[PDB]
């Protein structure tokens, strides 16, 4: 009509026809999809226990050496974008960016230890609609990994794609309906004479080849909304 | 398999965006609100801020759009029948006379293209190519302004798009008309390079990066706990 | 699998065999015809300048948060390379940063070793900005903080923001390498030239920043030597000038 | 290898200008200010006089625009709701009939194009062509008018291009409407001949090339002053 | 839209269709580019020296006889334009109707003096971040030629076009960042009984062909704004 839809694409006349445009050049590092930003691994923060988030002692997951055999490592709500552990690392920057989201999250744990430590660790996930396993023989019965540390240094751990419909909302909260990635101590952490006893984890998470977002709208993480000065 | 159309860099930095709302009378009194004035900068605005400092190079056409809505002011002595409101927008290309006032021989400068718009109709629009002496635009600058390490720490770099300046073309003595305009900003043929991390902190001013020191995330109670368990 | 690498007639550099990181996917290469902007021929400096730079040792301890240099400026007095930024007006150079440690099997920790384009830094006061002499050092460190800085024209030099405001665990995003002393030794990034125009002045801009942070800290035993030594080794690449007049200053 | 094309003659010498702004009201008094009027001369503008006068003989069509912007003038016995104002603008073709106020009959000849025009949308626009019994323009005439040495100096040569004579064409008896006409001229297709060197000296009159004596640059301290030496 | 845009290309009707324009006929002197005025010599006002500009001493540059042999004959800062040398000459005063500029400048240096005489001076020119030569022993580990007026008239000396960028503005003072052309005694003016002892040389600056401008707006020389009567 006439009109003015703010999302209409139309040429307009230039202002300044007739001035020649500078030759672009090589420059090396050209972007042509968002999604490539966020196959990226970042450095996940699953220790933002409110006394290490103004450090860096949310990024290292503890595992202390000595007699437990039957606790928990960590464990978090597999949902970017919402949850905490996952809303500021890149992939859960670029989710906030959009209403709907489809794809697998890979997760990459580290075992910062020295190269004489030796242990397990009982590495399990939990399906959308299933209760978080309370100890270490009801996560055995689950989907788990055993991570023998003096053999690798890195777990890569692909989690896959459930859901009822085609896309998923980022800012929705379904409890009980996203999943649960916890580890578990299997034997412990064993040392020489020598070598310190406590180590460190850390967790690397990035999209994967299969993920789409759809709905673009405005972060919720910018408040600000009068002009700078 | 889906599509990913969605997130391209021209779908992603394409969208047009309120970034400035000015107000310009059409009587006399001091000699400022006669016009309005906006220096193109993608700064003042955090939100679209953040989208464009998700990569160090850029390189775009603009595509500025004006919507124009004018009033009647109150008091004494109105006009009744006034004709109609026609409206001068100036382009100053960067490095180009800028009008100190209005009713200044800049506004019939030929060199600033302009464009003569009349109330009742389609807004106006105007394009403007890639103005640089560069070959990309920064939105980062690690590095000074002159030579010798002397100057502001990255402020007169030639990522200078110009100005935009409008005023009432009416020689309107009884009643006075005050107008608003809203400036619809829109890149066109986006290209970005070396991509940049998503800002934590937020933003003091539009000259700077300077920040306070944030927290990297949101508390949780525990390293082991996942929330609710609904069941 | 110990192979040398020899660079002009004076470096010798003994490594491993391991894993390289290539820029954003470009090696380094000499400017070609339309590329250009000024109106003279390079007359790169090939036969001279091409060698490693070893740079002083900085002691990886136990309660240390991270380092970096700025670059050009990281060799500002290193050799002909410091000659050829005074005696010319532009430059164009790609750089190998180098980086390893030398720890025990009894040793633990990570860095992250990040090559940051464009790395522009806040002051730590705000409504205020830095000085030269707070954003890099000529050849030696600049150390991050654990805590806050509060000076009046300093760097916010805070770990976790990483000095430019952003999280510290999305520097992954540039070029990167992880020293993680349990399994890898060292870390070769190979940088390209980035900027908008094809050949800068190299006192006023910084290039990229290379940052080294230690993300799992260093832990030993009573035994242990107390510090790990990092030794960064920088060879630049296809260095190309334009503008011989005399130095300034000086 | 950069392009030329900025500096060509077309490019050089086609931008359109504002050359003449005047007024004229719409009610009675003296027979002077009801109608507007301006020979078309490329002297009375400095700086269109200058780039013309890089050279001798010029031969190009025009393209004039009109902008009119109306107003309504104060004091008592105003029109309230009044229809819409409708302006004729003329174009005496050299030697044609030329009115000596409003309301002549050299308005309704029909030698004389003109264009009628309603106020509210896109301004007038007329294209005339090479109108000369000469086959160029001249800039300069080293000669006189009449035969025998006598005349004024190169005044009334074949480089006229006519007049253009505007007025309001309603009736309107209650209430005046001062409407303001702005001229932007522009030629079209120009083929220039002879380079002349640019001038020195400030113009004194649209009639002439008189000038008083200037110096040929700007001063400076010695012969070997190179100037600040920054280092 | 139903705006106008000054500068738009759009035709129009034609007011008097139905006329037959006067037929071109063949007129000597056609220009097409405004760079074909400016690839001619103009001659170069070097000796400004406030009591000079209102004469014709203004473009003499004096080179007095006799023993010197250590001191300068003149010099400039090389930026076309801005600088009082060269921006009311042809090259100089289109330069002004343009905000970018981009190419050579060739000079020539004539000696005006009887066939008798003979000398050599020492021509030299500097880069753009370099420093004015303060003696000729500075000025020759530079770039120079040596011009022996005994054996040439004419000393045609082209400047090359030195910048970071492609073009570069008119109206600005990079300080520092031009080039300077000096000119220093070699051996004197040697000159046989009956000849003059004093001379005068002559400078020519023109453009070369690889020349170009942009961004056309109008010269800061013409101040006057009100219509003339």
């Amino acid at each position: 009509s006439n009109q003015f839809l703010t999302s209409d694409d139309f040429q307009s006349p230039s202002a300044m026809p007739q001035f020649d445009v500078t030759p672009e050049m090589k420059i090396p590092g050209e972007v042509h999809n968002l999604m490539e930003i966020a196959e990226v691994d970042s450095v996940v923060p699953v220790n933002n226990t409110k006394e290490n988030i103004n450090s860096m002692e949310a990024y290292r997951i503890p595992v202390t050496g000595g007699d437990q055999l039957h606790t928990q490592v960590f464990g978090f709500q597999m949902q970017p974008g919402l949850n905490s552990v996952f809303k500021r690392t890149l992939l859960g920057e670029i989710l906030n960016y959009y209403a709907h989201w489809s794809g697998s999250v890979k997760l990459t744990f580290v075992f910062c230890g020295s190269a004489m430590a030796t242990g397990k660790f009982l590495l399990a996930y939990s399906p959308p609609g299933a209760s978080p396993p309370q100890n270490r023989k009801q996560a055995m019965l689950g989907t788990h990994v055993i991570w023998d540390v003096g053999l690798q240094s890195s777990c890569v751990l692909c989690i896959p794609w459930i859901s009822q419909t085609h896309y998923r909302l980022v800012q929705q909260d379904e409890y009980t309906s996203a999943g649960y990635v916890t580890c578990w101590y299997q034997t412990g952490l064993i040392v020489p004479p020598g070598a310190p006893p406590s180590c460190t984890i850390l967790c690397f998470a990035s999209a994967c080849n299969d993920f789409s977002v759809r709905n673009l709208r405005d972060t919720p993480f910018i408040e600000q909304t009068q002009l700078l000065q | 398999y889906h599509s990913r159309t969605e997130s391209s860099i021209e779908n992603f930095l394409c969208r047009a965006a309120c970034v400035y709302i000015a107000t310009y009378k059409s009587a006399g009194g001091t000699p400022t609100e006669r016009y309005a004035s906006w220096r193109i900068n993608t700064r003042q605005m955090v939100q679209l801020r953040r989208k464009f400092e998700l990569f160090t190079y850029l390189r775009f056409d603009m595509e500025i759009t004006f919507v124009i809505t004018s009033t009647q002011d109150p008091g004494t002595q109105l006009a009744q029948d006034m004709p109609v409101l026609t409206h001068q927008i100036m382009y100053i290309p960067p490095g180009g006379p800028v009008p100190n006032s209005a009713t200044d021989f800049a506004w019939q400068s030929s060199t600033n293209p302009s464009i003569f718009w009349t109330e009742g109709c389609a807004p106006a629009r105007m394009s403007v190519p890639f103005i640089s002496i560069g070959n990309a635009y920064s939105n980062f600058y690690d590095g000074w302004s002159h030579f010798t390490q002397e100057g502001v720490y990255g402020f007169n770099s030639l990522n200078n798009m110009g100005h935009i300046y409008v005023r009432h073309v009416n020689e309107q003595s009884l009643g006075v008309s005050t107008s608003t305009l809203r400036v619809y900003f829109k890149p066109k043929h986006v290209r970005a390079w070396v991509p940049r991390p998503p800002r934590l902190s937020p933003y003091v001013k539009s000259s700077n990066v300077n920040f306070k020191p944030t927290a990297v995330t949101t508390e949780r109670k525990d390293i082991n706990d996942v929330g609710t368990l609904r069941p | 699998r110990v192979r040398s690498i020899t660079l002009g007639n004076s470096t010798i550099t003994t490594q491993e065999c391991a894993n390289v990181v290539v820029g954003y996917g470009v090696w380094p290469s000499y400017l070609q015809d339309n590329e250009a902007t000024a109106e003279d021929q390079p007359t790169q400096p090939d036969v001279a300048t091409c060698r490693f730079y070893t740079l002083d040792s900085i002691q990886w301890q136990k309660e240390s948060d991270g380092w970096w240099w700025k670059f050009p400026e990281a060799l500002k007095n290193m050799g002909l390379f410091g000659q050829n930024m005074e005696y010319h007006y532009l430059g164009r150079s790609g750089y190998t940063i180098h980086v390893q440690c030398n720890a025990s099997k009894f040793h633990q920790g990570c860095l992250l070793v990040v090559c940051v384009p464009e790395a522009e830094m806040g002051c730590s006061d705000v409504e205020r900005e830095v000085v030269a002499a707070s954003l890099s050092s000529e050849d030696t460190a600049k150390s991050f903080s654990r805590t806050e800085s509060n000076g009046q024209h300093t760097v916010q030099t805070v770990v976790y923001n990483a000095g430019m405001g952003v999280g510290v665990g999305n520097l992954t995003i540039f070029p990167h390498q992880w020293i993680n002393l349990r399994t890898n030794n060292s870390a070769t990034i190979v940088m390209p030239y980035i900027n908008s125009v094809p050949m800068d002045n190299m006192f006023r801009h910084y290039n990229f920043t290379l940052m080294i942070i230690p993300f799992a800290k260093l832990e030993y035993t009573e035994q242990a030597s107390n510090y790990v030594p990092i030794t960064v080794t920088v060879a630049p690449m296809c260095a190309e000038y334009n503008g011989l007049r005399l130095a300034s200053h000086q």
